[PDB]
């Protein structure tokens, strides 16, 4: 039942949320030092970004636990936006910490941030350019050029450009989602960076050796595929027993009529709908000489990912069972087929009844390249897919944030008051976030951040200093692109998420 | 006293002390609140939502402390928000800045046989021409700027910008279908919560509003005999998955019989109970849910207290867990039950409508409940407020728009009046102010600044401050001529209650 | 351990004051109410010298002896013992002062003997005899009233006390035991102190609002079995054998049925009408459906009205005690002209009243039912107790420290014998009768020799039994104000004084017995 009260709680409050920015300052573009967090439990814990290590702290602050949310709230809807608010929340809360000493503590505090958060959004969609299929680009130029913006802004090579028509392709097919969780990504090692492959279905990565299993079929045109959650092994059902002798005859049987019933148990699916078997777990020796006894295809250890999102692309179910099942459980496609693609198993799937899942499959020939772009993949695709649900697409690397708080320091000089300290700190936030991606760009922020300032009282179009050019100038012409939406939506969080707290500094707890 | 032994949290310095500081500081939270205020403060009892209030009954909920009178006084201050919503935000910080104020004349060497009588002489001064300061009323309920007004102090002063639509939601609300005859609900029109939406799609949907599922059907009439129960389907007895495989083959089916074959007879007496809607303060299970749809009962898949409580209340129902074939003690209350899709969400809509027992009920529709309910407090204590039973609520000048106008009566009593008591009395014409410094701090400025100006309009009655710049520099919002108005009820209350928790608490040496 | 000759008397004196000091701000008017959070564990109020001693968990042991002396007074008084532990350390002060000067405590305690005598002598000499008079008794009630409360809720208090002491004197009783009866009600206010020519009455029903208005009673008061029980027990409890047990539980139900239905045969009996009722009431519950068999005949049946009750019940209403329903006369019971089962608070509370030969005329004290209504429940039986005595007696003395300044001053003029060996007692004794005049007078700001020499020569000069104002602090006239002191009070108090004031003055040494 514990409070502090006034000033020493609120400033106390933005430290604990800012810590944790002062991590992300630049995670997006990640250069900086990443230290491999090991929890408590022993898990090893890092982040292609802030949030999932910000999903790994907790804290007792409601305060560092909100910003947390917000970033949160922005996070998992772009599946971005989290260090931009990170920072900018934080940032504005950093920044009123001396203010709040002057005192910004009057309710005054809450006002000139949403205030003048809207004279951003003002600006954004009056900025903001929409993207179409005959406009510029095919929007699949866009989705193109959009993930030559995402997949290319980290590197990697030309593929980046190859890729950015590629990874297009499941988007088109699945694009509803802002987010691949139907789409997926298949890692091929094998084969070579200039090839890579996209199936109309999911496609699985390896499907397991066991006995028989070059005698199981790797190939159907007519797939009903029993989808696995669970496994079928010689340890599923025993193959230990034992009977009274007076007679030998029986050591056959006591172990047969166990045998019959592994056989009973995958034939039961087999024998009713079933040809592919697809279990995310083990199939063992016994088990799977019955799926070799059956040669209706057997699978165990597989891709659940892949399972499930097979369960998407086919139209049957995940199966808790292999029996008590019907024929409808199965997934279906118009084609299982395996063919190896290094030491991968790889099976088709493809002529889905639905085919839910559409998955792009990257294949590097090598590790490094791939991982470079399959997290260039998730940027194209948080892009990509959002370039196609906005349409409207500003431009990042402060483009409107060296243009924004261009304006808001101009817009300093009406406000003055109390507030207009919060116009100065409201401004620079926006100019705070490529603060770093100067450094990424291997630039001086401020110079470079007043050159832009100068820039934007000579541009001020989309001029900003892009990390994607190491360069400062107009983000948009310089494949910048990203949808203004997130922008309100990020400017929403900007000025709000810092307010909330800044509202309290009497903050009670509880052990109850 | 001079013993190694005996009793007491207070006496002597402390009484004079600590029964009066401490009492005073519950008042930051009040110093803060009441009327305009983006000021809040997160109270967490820990719930896994971190609870933004200015509302002082919640805040004081958690604060537990050593001081019998702020041990006590949170009573009166509590006894408060039952009689009124609004204007317990007020009551905290009033008497508490008006305690020191006798503790200086104790610093004097004003007894406490002295000073509090003044005040409650003027307590009495106040709750004499209190009523002569009232302007208007709040007559027909069913209007909305006649209810919202009232609202619109009392969202207002526990809560600012979010007021203006709530005022309107909750005279949309019509609390007034609810004649006000004597007649007001809490729990016939409800606070229904929705995760989405907005707050101004926050809506009121009449009837029972519950965002539980329901399930299968809808209810076979909508005078329904309302099955609510705790556990009318837990499941009977529950099929198993043995090897990480199946168990076998053989074992499935006897517990499927043993479900099916008395959620038969449940269900079947569920039907046989008479029940057109199957409350579940439990699961279900899909064979009673198959069930509940062939016997023709309106399932809810899950229940929260929230729905079982009102249940109980409102059907005069009684949440119950069956196994077995049911019977309804339950029966209906409602004339209606509905699968409404309300916050846009699919929901359980109980309904009807009357003057009496009638469930007329707010939807809320928020991200959160932090959202949903401080807010909802923000918005209750209006609906708080709405409840006078006397339907003319005597809408005072809002806003403490009343302060200076009581300010310079009591001031001027006390000086009519000699003895210690004058000054008490001019001590009770002191305290008005708080409020609006309590404005003025979240907006930003002494009161001096502004009750000065304000003692400058002198007999005024509309300007009193805020959460504005019109409270910061202008000292002025008119809160009489407003919109934002507020009941004589209250008046008499806080006033006089504060005064009753200050009466004895310097008495109390022991 | 052992603490010697001054040592344990400075324990003596030590401890005293602090009692007393809670009395300087606990006195009267003048004085203030106690909460105490601390001294039983309670969350409490009072005003009262001998109640905020109980009321406190005591760890001294000169305390341990405070709390059981001033007991018996307050239960005839009610007041004094806000006074009585004045007197008493404000003679331990001066019998320290002349063992300070050097002294035996048994040549002290020799001189309050004829001090002791002459002034409860001059009890007689002053004794004043009011005729005793609702409006003097009135007075006599609010000044105790008064001392432990408002005198606007004092003479809330007032009535109540001056309704029942009337109403006692009604069945002859000088002092009072019945219509002593306080009874707190749930409400928002504690303001409303009324008076129940008849009971208050606990449950109406668990079927509540049977007939709800009784307006001619027939009263049965009953600790029969309308609930004998319907639940599941074998020989009374759950025997070895479980389907020995319900064989007999519906013969329970039954043997209500036979009650039930001898109502129906009683009620008809009795009543034949609901417009005279017939008044169930059971010391043990009610079954519903007895309630319902019965309450939609126009019957009213009670449960769970207290042994108290039923006493009362069968007292104040010239009711019965029967414990067989069976068939009985309206005669057969008592009659009360007002039964109406009231709901204020949570619980409805039946008002058996108008009761014919009432033995019980309750008195309604409306409230939160919190260590407030407590508060104002205390002190009117307090006043009551005052009262009592102003019953008892036929003599009250003036309140407001008159009587010392007639009475002290006198012994202050002349030692009773006029010479030294009871000046050494008479000093003591003599100084600290003079304390409550002198205290709550300078509690009010207004200094003691300044205040007691009016109110000492205003006696002298005029002979007048002469007050303090207690608020004010001021020489007043108490014998015209209606603070007033009962002859039944004040006489104890001395005596209270006296009795403990001796030993453990005549106590040196002080050792841990085991």
């Amino acid at each position: 039942t514990d409070s502090s009260q006034g000033i020493p709680q609120l400033v106390s409050n933005i430290s604990a949320c800012q810590v944790i920015a002062e991590a992300v300052r630049t995670t997006l573009g990640p250069r900086g030092m990443d230290k491999l967090i090991v929890d408590g439990r022993g898990k090893a814990t890092i982040s292609n970004d802030g949030a999932t290590i910000l999903k790994l702290l907790d804290v007792v602050h409601p305060a560092a636990k909100t910003l947390v949310d917000i970033a949160k709230s922005q996070d998992a809807e772009v599946g971005d936006g989290t260090t931009s608010v990170t920072l900018l929340a934080a940032e504005f809360l950093k920044q009123v910490k001396p203010y709040v000493e002057e005192g910004l503590h009057p309710q005054i505090i809450i006002r000139a941030f949403r205030t003048a958060t809207q004279l951003a959004v003002n600006k954004i969609k009056e900025i903001a350019v929409t993207v179409k299929k005959a406009d510029k680009v095919e929007q699949r130029k866009l989705l193109e050029k959009c993930a030559m913006t995402a997949l290319s802004s980290k590197l990697i090579s030309q593929q980046k450009a190859f890729f950015a028509k590629m990874v297009v392709d499941a988007v088109m097919m699945l694009d509803d989602l802002l987010q691949l969780k139907m789409i997926g990504i298949k890692k091929v090692q094998g084969g070579a960076l200039e090839d890579s492959q996209l199936v109309a279905g999911v496609a699985f990565k390896k499907t397991f050796s066991y006995a028989g299993f070059e005698m199981q079929p790797k190939k159907y045109h007519n797939p009903k595929i029993a989808l696995l959650n669970v496994e079928l092994e010689l340890k599923a059902e025993k193959d230990n027993a034992e009977i009274r002798v007076h007679t030998v005859e029986d050591y056959q049987a006591i172990v047969d009529a166990e045998w019959n019933i592994l056989y009973d148990k995958l034939e039961k699916i087999h024998h009713s709908g079933a040809k592919v078997v697809l279990s995310k777990l083990p199939i063992g020796d016994v088990a799977t000489q019955y799926f070799a006894d059956r040669d209706m295809f057997c699978a165990g250890r597989v891709p659940e990912e892949d399972l499930k999102r097979t369960m998407m692309a086919c139209g049957g179910s995940i199966q808790t069972s292999v029996n008590a099942l019907s024929a409808d459980v199965l997934g279906r496609c118009q084609v299982f087929e395996e063919t190896q693609i290094g030491g991968e198993r790889y099976n088709f799937f493809t002529g889905c009844p639905k085919a839910k899942t559409c998955t792009f499959i990257l294949r590097g020939g090598a590790e490094q390249f791939m991982e470079e772009t399959e997290r260039s993949l998730h940027d194209a695709i948080m892009i990509v897919r959002r370039a196609i649900k906005n349409d409207s697409v500003v431009a990042g690397g402060g483009a409107i944030e060296m243009e924004l708080s261009k304006y808001l320091r101009d817009y300093s000089r009406t406000i003055p008051g109390k507030q207009q300290l919060l116009i100065g700190a409201y401004a620079k936030a926006l100019e705070i976030i490529p603060r770093q991606l100067c450094d990424n760009a291997g630039f001086d922020a401020t110079n470079i951040l007043n050159k832009l300032r100068a820039r934007h009282a000579q541009g001020g179009t989309w001029y900003g200093v892009d990390i994607n050019n190491e360069d400062i100038a107009d983000n948009f012409e310089a494949f910048v692109w990203e949808p203004a939406m997130v922008r309100i939506n990020a400017l929403t969080a900007a000025s709000e998420a810092a307010c909330l707290i800044v509202s309290v500094d009497e903050t009670i707890k509880n052990p109850r | 006293m001079l013993k190694e032994g005996a009793k007491h949290f207070s006496g002597l310095e402390e009484a004079v002390y600590r029964n009066i500081q401490a009492c005073k500081e519950l008042a930051q939270t009040t110093r803060t609140a009441y009327g305009p205020n983006g000021m809040n403060k997160m109270v967490i009892n820990h719930l896994e939502k971190l609870f933004v209030t200015n509302d002082a009954a919640t805040i004081l909920r958690e604060l537990e402390v050593q001081h019998p009178a702020a041990k006590m006084i949170v009573m009166a201050s509590h006894m408060q928000e039952q009689e009124v919503g609004d204007g317990t935000n007020f009551v905290l910080v009033f008497a508490g800045a008006l305690l020191e104020l006798a503790e200086e004349l104790l610093r004097i060497g004003l007894s406490v046989s002295e000073v509090i009588e003044g005040y409650e002489i003027a307590c009495r001064k106040a709750h004499e021409i209190l009523p002569n300061l009232v302007c208007c009323s709040a007559k027909n309920l069913r209007d909305i700027d006649e209810v919202s007004s009232l609202l619109r102090t009392s969202i207002m002063s526990k809560q600012y910008g979010n007021e203006v639509f709530l005022a309107k939601l909750i005279a949309q609300a019509c609390v007034s279908i609810f004649p006000d005859s004597g007649h007001f609900n809490v729990d016939n029109i409800r606070v229904c919560k929705i995760l989405g939406s907005g707050i101004s799609s926050s809506s009121v949907l009449h009837g029972m509003v519950f965002k539980k599922e329901t399930e299968g059907d809808v209810t076979s009439v909508k005078d329904a005999k309302i099955a609510v129960y705790s556990c009318p389907f837990d499941g009977m007895i529950t099929e198993t998955k043995g090897t990480v495989l199946i168990k076998t083959a053989e074992e499935l089916m006897n517990f499927s019989k043993g479900e099916e074959n008395l959620m038969d007879a449940q269900v079947k007496a569920i039907a046989d109970t008479g029940a057109n809607v199957v409350v579940t303060g439990g699961k279900v299970a899909d064979m009673a849910l198959h069930y509940a749809n062939k016997y023709n009962i309106m399932l809810v898949r899950l229940n929260s207290k929230w729905d079982l409580r009102r249940l109980c209340k409102t059907v005069g129902a009684t949440a119950l867990p069956r196994l077995t074939p049911p019977v309804l003690e339950e029966m209906g209350h409602c004339d209606s039950v509905y699968l409404s899709e309300v916050g846009d969400t699919q929901v359980v809509v109980f309904k009807h409508e009357k003057e009496d027992g009638a469930i007329s009920t707010i939807v809320l529709r928020g991200s959160t409940d932090n959202l949903m309910d401080d807010i909802e407090r923000a918005v209750d204590d209006g609906v708080n407020t709405f409840k006078v039973l006397t339907r003319d609520k005597r809408l005072v000048p809002g806003g403490g728009a009343t302060e200076i106008e009581l300010a310079k009566q009591i001031t001027s009593y006390g000086e009519t009046c000699p003895g210690l008591e004058q000054y008490a009395i001019k001590k009770f014409a002191e305290a008005f102010e708080a409020i609006p410094r309590a404005l003025a701090e979240n907006s930003g400025v002494k009161a001096n600044e502004v009750i000065s100006k304000l003692y400058a309009v002198h007999q005024e009655g509309n300007k009193n401050v805020g959460l504005d710049i019109e409270a910061e520099v202008p000292a002025v919002k008119d809160m009489l001529e407003a919109g934002i108005l507020d009941t004589y009820l209250g008046k008499y209350w806080a006033i006089k209650l504060a005064t009753n928790a200050a009466v004895t608490v310097l008495r109390v040496d022991q | 351990e052992v603490a010697r000759a001054q040592a344990a008397l400075a324990v003596n004196i030590s401890a005293a004051r602090g009692l007393q000091d809670v009395l300087r701000t606990n006195l009267g008017p003048k004085g203030t109410m106690k909460m105490l959070v601390s001294g039983a564990g309670d969350i409490k109020l009072t005003k009262d010298g001998n109640v905020l001693l109980h009321e406190m968990q005591i760890q001294h042991p000169t305390a341990s002896l405070i709390a059981k002396v001033a007991t018996a007074q307050d239960d005839i008084t009610g007041d004094g013992t806000t006074s009585n532990v004045l007197i008493i350390g404000e003679l331990l002060k001066q019998a320290d002062l002349y063992i300070s000067e050097g002294l035996h405590p048994r040549i002290i305690t020799e001189g309050f003997e004829a001090a002791k005598e002459k002034a409860l002598q001059f009890l007689e000499e002053v004794k004043v005899s009011r005729e005793m008079d609702r409006e003097t008794l009135i007075d006599v009630a609010r000044t105790s009233l008064r001392t432990k409360v408002h005198a606007e809720l004092a003479d809330v208090l007032t009535e109540a006390v001056v309704d029942s002491i009337l109403a006692i004197k009604k069945q002859d009783e000088p002092i009072d035991l019945f219509m002593i009866e306080i009874m707190e009600m749930k409400h928002k206010s504690e303001t409303d102190t009324s008076l129940i020519r008849g009971l208050v009455l606990d449950h109406g029903a668990r079927h509540p609002d049977m007939k709800k208005r009784v307006e001619d009673a027939y009263i049965l008061t009953c600790n029969v079995s309308l609930e004998y029980e319907k639940t599941e027990v074998n020989s009374g409890f759950f025997y070895k054998s479980a389907e020995e047990r319900e064989k007999l539980v519906k013969a329970e139900r039954k043997f209500i049925e036979d009650r039930v239905k001898k109502i129906i045969e009683l009620k008809r009996k009795v009543c034949g009408d609901s417009d005279k009722g017939f008044v169930v009431i059971n010391q043990k519950g009610i079954d519903p459906f007895s309630l319902d068999a019965l309450s939609k005949e126009g019957i009213v049946a009670l449960r769970r009205a207290k042994r108290r009750n039923m006493e009362r019940l069968t007292l104040a209403c010239g009711g019965v005690a029967l414990n067989s329903f069976d068939d009985l006369s309206p005669d057969c019971l008592g009659h009360a002209g007002l039964v109406y089962e009231y709901t204020l608070g949570e619980e409805k509370f039946t008002f058996i009243e108008k009761c014919n030969n009432p033995r019980s005329v309750t008195l309604l004290i409306k409230g939160p039912n919190k260590h407030t209504l407590t508060q104002i429940k205390d002190a009117v039986r307090d006043g009551l107790r005052a009262v009592k005595n102003a019953i008892d007696d036929g003599c009250v003395v003036p309140g407001a420290g008159a009587v010392e300044v007639a009475m002290a001053e006198a012994l202050i003029k002349h030692k009773p014998s006029v010479k030294g060996r009871a000046q050494l007692g008479v000093q003591a004794f003599a100084d600290a009768l003079l304390i409550i005049p002198k205290v709550l007078a300078q509690n009010s700001g207004f200094d003691l020799q300044e205040t007691l020499v009016k109110i000492q020569a205003e006696h002298s000069e005029s002979g007048q039994l002469v007050g303090v104002d207690l608020n004010t602090g001021e020489p007043m006239v108490a014998a015209e104000v209606g603070v007033w002191d009962n002859y039944c009070v004040k006489k104890q108090l001395l005596h209270s004084c006296t009795v403990i004031a001796t030993n453990i003055l005549l106590v040196d040494e002080i050792m841990r017995a085991g």
